[PDB]
């Protein structure tokens, strides 16, 4: 759920996955993806949900709304999901 | 490299068109906005039929998302709103069954 | 739009005098001004989709052309070093051949 | 900057006033009484100018004098190339859709059936099944 | 009765030539192409999008631009692998062995 | 072992792929027989034709050694030339396989200096003639990339028939021979170009009053032109 | 020891010897060719409807092998010559599907 | 590509066909199969693409051209691959 718990479920994931073999990880290692997941979601949400709430206010107003004018309430959000995964998965 | 994030933001805004373009009677631009979503998905047409003889728990939720995306009853006489919102929902029931939803606030 | 619609004339006549139809550019670049001439009446944001096509093509062939002439420069340049270099060990043993020459 | 429905507002609006549009098919054609031709099926032989454009304004945006406007243009074309292949194999080999390729049906019996009866909407249940009484 | 073409009519000769017992189609002789340049232009623009030699080998295709196929290939097929079958059973149709299956094709060809 | 056993057809089945052959091998499955192409016709070298040159029907001299036995057109055909088609027209005025007058350099620098001077192209001295489905292909090319040029053309069609001419009179190696045939497709292709200039940029004059005698007669009709 | 070979210069052959008996006006000869092409080949004639049926890139490089032998489009209506077109097209797809073509002067 | 490296092809291919057996060898050895055709066929092309163009021509022109007449267009090309194979895979 934090950045430290989530980068160590994928380290985790990644020297399980270096036992197991290139063959059988995804039979052999769903529990331990799972909470890597889990926990990257929860930290993207967390460092996301502005802008997730801003597009989904823009949504429901239909972008009728200054801050709703051009691109930057989809490139926000989109740039903020990058960020996460390059400062999570690598 | 987001194709799922991508194909959902442009699914939404789509519908906002067409809603806006409804409202301000512009055929054009809405058929153009039908035109424009995303109808060459192959995942959500293999999840189509599956959403559409699903029951239950999966079925629930992918109720509950539709609702709070879309709350708005469709008028049951036009296709175009019926379809729109049958791919919304086989979307949605995909993403649900290859990562299923967590609606709770209360959750860890 | 007057002086667009002149400036691509311009940029028609000077290419078509440049390039014959042998090159193979020429296709490329008369699309891609037949393009501007279709969107003269534009922003060049709303020019950029309309007239990518061409210039894709365009680029693509120009770059080639270049690739082309340093290539060549190159060769040729080998070429006259190997030439010179075997001329000049040929004339060093012409040279000791008429040492070695006997006669009168 | 607005063009107006009515020029002629306080006369125009009131006889020949504009309709509704209507949008789910032109109305004023003809109606097909056959379904499209089962178009060809695709395969990546033609994705020529998809695949090398692509790479073409990728490459050049690598430089920076393309822009992302342009990336978007030519991934999205190209996706669509390869999203017709994907849907073809979707549609021959799931057997969900063997019923709906073959689908046929004429005006007459549209007309003729009764389902529209039953076309209503439902009703929500009750507050109280959240209390459980 | 065969007179002589002079130098100056042959151009109307390569589109609209005498008549033969095998005659070529007069309508699609300006449809016949074969690029020369097909495989020079494609390795330019490869190398031009920034390939090796290797890659754009790999990459390379023959040109679809070349003479449309004949629909009679395609029209006509079954009764064209029986005629082979013939053909190929009694020795190219000597004596009038293939006549039925070649009358046939003429006659669905041609229509009097 | 035997070499060539199946690929000659042509010798097991007496087929003859020419008259000629026919009348060698004594085969005769030709019903007319054969009026052998003579051998001034087969080959022979380039030669001046026009009558305001004092060295007329003779051959062109080269700084290279050359037989100057020429090639002899067919100044008077007999009547009946069955095969009228272009394999069998060609052999009037060129010899398929190409000149007798082609050279074999003993060194490099005289052909760069052969070039150099306009003495010799390899397009003109080692070449054959053209095959009409070549010289349809170069013409159908050429036709397809002038209309990529630009379709709203008037003077497509001339530019082509002049490329359609040039390749006809086998201009690669009769260059000034096949000008002489295409300059008037060029000159009606100059004319149609200032014809759309003027179209374009619109160009026009006053014309006078009709004059007092332009009908001859009273009773003659004045057909109105544009 | 050469029978690929051997066949496809004897059918060239024949058919230059077609192609000349029909400018010059000779039904013996052209039937002598027509007769003499080579119908007897097993692999021909089993490759035949594996060339009638076959699609995409192994049906274009045969079609540019025909196109550069014989570029003429044949009469549809004479059924010798689309037979003799269809049987050099088999031949083609028989050596292709052995050892496939490679038409580009690029190569290594 | 060269007849030094063809023949080093063809070496190849006989050891490994040894090595391999009379069962088995279709198998197992299609890669350097493909390499010593593929150098032969260079070869092959290198020393015939002068006979085999001349056929060509005559083909165009019908045989009607002096050196199309009688067979030695073809024999000279059937003579130099059959001195290019006796060359090679012996």
């Amino acid at each position: 759920m934090s950045v430290f718990e989530a980068r160590s479920s994928f380290l985790d994931l990644e020297q399980c996955a270096r036992a197991a073999g290139p063959q059988r990880w995804e039979a052999e290692c769903q529990g331990v993806r799972q909470r890597a997941l889990q926990a990257a979601a929860d930290v993207m949400s967390r460092e996301c949900g502005a802008y997730g709430d801003s597009f989904f206010q823009c949504y429901r107003h239909g972008f009728r709304l200054e801050a709703c004018q051009g691109e930057k309430a989809t490139m926000q959000l989109l740039r903020c999901q990058r960020m996460v995964a390059d400062r999570l998965v690598p | 490299s987001s194709p799922h994030m991508d194909r959902l933001l442009g699914d939404l805004k789509l519908l906002a068109a067409y809603d806006s373009a409804a409202g301000w009677q512009e055929p054009k631009a809405m058929e153009s906005a039908f035109q424009s979503l995303s109808w060459d998905d192959a995942d959500v047409l293999k999840a189509l039929p599956q959403y559409l003889n699903c029951r239950g728990e999966q079925k629930r939720r992918v109720d509950f998302a539709y609702a709070a995306l879309c709350p708005r009853p469709v008028d049951e006489k036009d296709p175009k709103q019926t379809l729109m919102s049958l791919w919304m929902k086989a979307r949605l029931f995909s993403y649900d069954q290859k990562h299923p939803f967590v609606l709770s606030p209360f959750a860890a | 739009v007057d002086a667009r619609e002149m400036k691509v004339d311009m940029y028609e006549k000077l290419f078509k005098q440049a390039a014959d139809l042998e090159n193979p550019c020429r296709m490329p670049g008369v699309a891609y001004l037949r393009c501007l001439r279709d969107t003269l009446t534009e922003t060049q944001s709303a020019r950029r989709s309309s007239c990518l096509n061409a210039f894709s093509s365009f680029d693509a062939c120009r770059t080639g052309l270049l690739k082309q002439q340093s290539a060549a420069v190159e060769n040729s340049l080998v070429r006259q070093n190997m030439a010179d270099v075997r001329a000049k060990a040929l004339f060093e043993r012409r040279a000791v051949l008429l040492d070695l020459v006997e006669g009168k | 900057v607005r063009n107006q429905r009515y020029p002629a507002s306080p006369v125009q609006e009131i006889f020949l006033p504009e309709p509704v549009p209507f949008v789910q098919f032109d109305q004023t054609a003809p109606s097909p009484n056959s379904p499209p031709a089962p178009l060809p099926s695709p395969s990546l032989s033609q994705c020529e100018e998809q695949k090398d454009r692509y790479r073409d304004i990728s490459s050049m945006f690598h430089r920076g004098v393309a822009g992302a406007e342009q990336v978007r243009e030519a991934y999205n074309s190209m996706a669509k190339c390869f999203r017709r292949v994907s849907v073809a194999e979707v549609l021959e080999s799931d057997p969900a859709f063997r019923q709906a390729r073959n689908f046929t049906m004429d005006l007459k019996q549209a007309e003729d059936d009764q389902r529209y009866k039953q076309l209503q909407y439902g009703r929500v249940p009750s507050i109280l099944t959240k209390y459980h009484l | 009765a065969a007179s002589t073409i002079p130098i100056s009519q042959w151009p109307s000769l390569l589109y609209a030539p005498p008549s033969s017992p095998a005659n070529p189609a007069v309508e699609a002789l300006p449809e016949m192409q074969f690029d020369d340049l097909h495989y020079p232009r494609q390795m330019l623009l490869c190398r031009g999008a920034g390939y090796s030699l290797e890659q754009c080998n790999r990459m390379a295709q023959p040109d679809a631009r070349v003479t449309p196929e004949n629909p009679a290939e395609k029209l006509l097929k079954e009764e064209a692998v029986a005629a082979i079958a013939c053909l190929s059973q009694r020795e190219g149709g000597k004596d009038e062995q293939c006549r039925y299956y070649i009358e046939r094709m003429y006659k669905l060809a041609n229509k009097e | 072992s035997i070499l060539g056993a199946e690929a000659f057809p042509e010798l097991l089945s007496k087929v003859p792929l020419n008259p000629q052959m026919d009348e060698d091998k004594h085969f005769n499955k030709y019903k007319w027989g054969n009026e052998p192409i003579p051998v001034n016709r087969r080959t022979g070298s380039r030669m001046n034709s026009s009558i305001y040159d004092n060295r007329n029907h003779e051959a062109v001299r080269h700084p290279w050694s050359t037989d100057a036995r020429t090639f002899h057109p067919n100044d008077n055909p007999e009547a009946d030339r069955i095969n009228t088609q272009y394999s069998n027209m060609v052999s009037d005025s060129f010899p398929e396989g190409g000149f007798s007058d082609a050279p074999r350099f003993s060194s490099n620098w005289e052909r760069l200096l052969a070039y150099h001077h306009g003495l010799y192209s390899p397009e003109k001295f080692n070449s054959t003639t053209k095959t009409a489905d070549e010289i349809r292909l170069a013409v159908n090319d050429f036709a397809a990339k002038v209309h990529a040029d630009d379709p709203k053309n008037a003077c497509k069609y001339l530019m082509i028939e002049e490329f359609k001419c040039l390749q006809s009179a086998q201009a690669r190696i009769d260059p000034q021979g096949a000008a002489t045939k295409c300059v008037k497709w060029f000159n009606e292709w100059r004319q149609c170009a200032w014809d759309q200039e003027k179209m374009v940029k619109g160009y026009n004059y006053i014309e006078d009053r009709r004059a007092r005698k332009h009908k001859p007669y009273i009773g003659a009709p004045d057909l109105q032109y544009s």
